[PDB]
């Protein structure tokens, strides 16, 4: 039981921490994502108005 | 029958036989059964510290 159970314990530090990684790393393109859309608004706006 | 002087070397045989068995017999046995259960007991230690 001494394997079986620090096998789980040396493992889920590696698999918890990978996906706090994965979080992390969606989070960052939305940041990524919002900033760029952002911008395209930015231009669709304008030229809708001065074409109004 | 009465008294003799078999007692004396009766008590000479006897300490022999006490010493002959303290060192060589007693330790020698009570060694193997405590290291024995040494060995039983800390089995326990697996579900004590790697469940923690």
């Amino acid at each position: 039981d001494l394997d079986l159970a620090k096998a789980s314990a040396t493992d889920q530090l590696k698999k918890a921490k990978a996906e706090a990684q994965v979080i992390i790393e969606q989070a960052n393109k939305r940041r990524s994502q919002i900033l760029d859309e952002a911008k395209a608004e930015a231009e669709q706006e304008r030229t809708k108005i001065v074409a109004q | 029958m009465n008294l003799n002087a078999t007692i004396l070397g009766q008590a000479i045989a006897f300490v022999l036989f006490v010493l002959f068995a303290m060192k060589y017999v007693w330790p020698p046995l009570m060694a193997a059964i405590e290291k024995r259960q040494k060995e039983i007991a800390d089995g326990l230690a697996s579900a004590e510290r790697a469940h923690k």
